[PDB]
């Protein structure tokens, strides 16, 4: 039986409906909004904002206004839900340009995507928190995995006194991680020297940067192991080693209020060459850290970027072929 | 500086989750630019409508080849020498018939028929009623032991064009079928398209069969008018042009045509991924340039601006087409050809 959320403004006037609240962006383009309303006109309209602080910054980044009542082609879920509604249930679609951030909040500031159901004469007039009603949807990142080489990095020391070198490799299994997905680290260690490696740790780093009215930029570990593995002097150790970064901490950027079962650590921001880095409002990466605890000796460590996505959505006949209510909530 | 043409990429299909292996000649299908169609093998058919990319339908099947309709939500799918259409719509089968021969090749050739390649002969098939497959000619021995790359007719369907090609240097060989004379002539040609054309003063359209092909002296654009001048027509003048290719091309050859009616203007795509546009009436070249790193193995025409789409080995759904704003002071001032660009103004404008 087919899920579509509904909620309806304080008089019980206008219900919105929608088949999801997450839409996933598909980098050349986003799932649509596709919605019904069952109802002066009557509006829909989609906005996104950054919002930092209660507020003491925001700035618009879209806005989109439809009016639904009275009136590209419907979805099968509008038509569906026109049908099994009536026909004072009427159709909003809104389609969410690619280039704007996703929703991210980090505690505090944010990037939040708001539809607003509202019945009113013209679009410049008072609307009123009594017979509308608005929906905090999320935009999130889908990126497919790449194909060829894997993420690398490698570094060498030598310490005081010596030239013997302390050679230190790491690669990550992947390029791209969704959520929920464990990342394997492979490192191989050639100490030539006479330290001893007394352990290894590996960590999962998130860096976040705000961008817009009071700059800043966080780090912050979503996951961290460490390993009495020890390398001798002249010995080599390879071994892989499995993490995953999980929410289950100030500082974070989430895709989500924290307050929600289903919120995530934040994506990986896609940046597009030369894109306005300002207009995104928060920059959010990620690195795998490997640090080799020396004995009596500096320690040595590499740095493996990585991204982190949000994941895409889940008889002789040469074919085959073959609806509940929800709050949103 | 400005260009003739506007090249689009609408697309990357991994981008949608679309496994980059499925991706090619035989497991891609585009009839038109309103579905991509891909068979995925632990088999299934993954039907991508263009309105909507992001919600596409995967179901299971057992065919080895799915065609989707150009317009409507109607596939037809084949297993052997079996042959069903299934309307998605309704969710119903259609209709089915076993072929006695296999089927080689096959694609939609209007809103409601489907046009079958055997080793021996070309029919054509209704989605509608009970009818069967129609043959319409027996193959030519020219053709014998090609891979089959197309098939084309003209509006009226009263010229029918199939293409094959073979490694001797790729060969290519068409049959060009006439349904009134009942004969077929051979043709050597890579790619070709039809179209109709009103000429100035004519009483009536000619139907244009367009045709380039890279053989013995080199890359040639062929434009002939079929069959008998209407009562109140002049005939078409034959032209002929050269098809240029680089030097580190020496290995290309075109592989797809489309012609804008709105424009009469030909969009011939090469094996190494470079476009050109030829004017339809004179053949004049207007513009060439390598658009894709990759084949665009899959084209159709591309109804809203009317242009060209297609796919490449890597994903990628491009467009191309007509400038309308860019076209006229581009062939005058880059071209320097003013009277082409006069002609185009004032014949499209």
């Amino acid at each position: 039986g087919t899920r579509v959320f509904k909620k309806a403004s304080p008089n019980g006037k206008l219900t919105v409906y929608l088949g999801k609240r997450d839409f996933v962006d598909h980098i050349d383009l986003v799932e649509p909004v596709d919605g019904v309303v069952l109802v002066r006109r009557v509006y829909v309209t989609l906005t996104c904002a950054f919002r930092y602080g209660g507020l003491t910054f925001r700035k618009d980044l879209f806005v989109a206004n439809v009016q639904s009542f009275p009136p590209k082609p419907l979805t099968r879920l509008q038509e569906r839900l026109i049908k099994k509604l009536g026909e004072h249930a009427y159709p909003f679609t809104f389609e969410i340009p690619p280039n704007l951030p996703c929703s991210v909040t980090l505690q505090a500031c944010g990037v939040d995507y708001e539809v607003k159901a509202f019945c009113a004469e013209n679009l410049e007039e008072k609307i009123h928190k009594r017979n509308s009603v608005r929906l905090v949807i999320r935009k999130v990142q889908y990126a497919p995995e790449r194909p060829g080489p894997q993420p690398t990095a490698e570094t060498t020391r030598q310490f005081l006194m010596s030239d013997k070198p302390l050679h230190l490799e790491a690669s990550l299994d992947k390029e791209i991680y969704y959520h929920g997905e464990p990342i394997s680290v492979n490192v191989h260690v050639t100490n030539n020297t006479n330290k001893t490696v007394k352990k290894i740790k590996i960590s999962v780093r998130q860096y976040a940067d705000i961008c817009l009215f009071n700059t800043a930029q966080y780090k912050c570990p979503v996951a961290m192991e460490e390993a009495d593995d020890t390398v001798a002097p002249s010995s080599t150790f390879c071994k892989v080693y499995t993490l995953t970064p999980f929410l289950a901490k100030r500082g974070l950027a989430l895709d989500g209020k924290l307050k929600h079962e289903d919120t995530n650590l934040a994506s990986s921001t896609l940046l597009r060459e030369g894109a306005n880095r300002e207009i995104l409002g928060i920059i959010v990466s990620y690195k795998v850290k490997v640090k080799l605890v020396v004995s009596r000796g500096g320690d040595v460590a590499v740095e493996l970027p990585f991204t982190l996505m949000h994941p895409k959505p889940k008889d002789t006949n040469l074919i085959e072929l073959d609806i509940v209510f929800e709050d949103f909530a | 500086q400005i260009l003739p043409i506007r090249f689009q990429e609408h697309l990357q299909l991994q981008n949608l989750g679309i496994n980059p292996a499925n991706i090619g000649f035989s497991t891609l299908t585009m009839e038109s630019d309103k579905f991509i169609c891909i068979r995925e093998k632990g088999a299934q058919v993954v039907i991508i409508d263009m309105n909507d990319p992001s919600n596409p339908i995967r179901r299971p099947i057992s065919a080895d080849s799915a065609i989707m309709n150009p317009a409507s939500k109607v596939i037809a799918l084949k297993a052997g020498k079996t042959l069903q259409i299934f309307n998605i719509e309704m969710k119903s089968k259609m209709k089915a018939h076993t072929m006695t021969d296999d089927v080689t090749f096959w694609k939609w050739i209007s809103l409601n028929t489907v046009a079958l390649v055997t080793d021996n002969a070309v029919y054509h098939w209704s989605m509608e009623g009970e009818s069967q497959p129609v043959k319409m000619f027996d193959r030519h021995s020219s053709l014998a032991g090609c891979q089959i790359i197309n098939y084309r007719t003209d509006a009226k369907q009263k010229w029918l064009l199939l293409t094959g090609i073979s490694a001797q240097r790729v060969v290519g060989a068409m049959q060009l079928y006439s349904v009134d004379r009942k004969v077929s002539q051979p043709i050597e040609g890579h790619a070709a398209s039809f179209a109709q054309f009103k000429m100035e003063g004519n009483a009536e359209e000619s139907t244009l069969f367009c045709f380039a092909v890279r053989g013995q002296a080199g890359g040639k654009l062929h434009i002939i008018e079929v069959g008998t001048p209407p009562t109140g027509n002049q005939p078409f003048p034959k032209k002929a042009v050269d098809v240029f290719f680089p030097p580190e091309a020496q290995n290309d050859f075109p592989v797809a045509m489309q012609i804008s009616e709105k424009h009469d203007v030909v969009f011939l795509i090469t094996k190494y991924g470079y476009i050109h546009l030829y004017d339809l009436e004179t053949g004049t070249c207007i513009y060439m340039n390598r658009i894709s790193g990759e084949t665009i193995f899959v084209t159709a025409p591309h109804e809203a601006t009317a242009g060209i789409i297609g796919v490449n080995r890597k994903g990628q759904v491009l467009s191309v087409c007509v400038e309308e704003e860019n076209i006229i002071p581009y062939i005058t001032n880059v071209l320097q050809n003013p009277d082409l660009a006069l002609r185009m103004a004032v014949r499209n404008n």
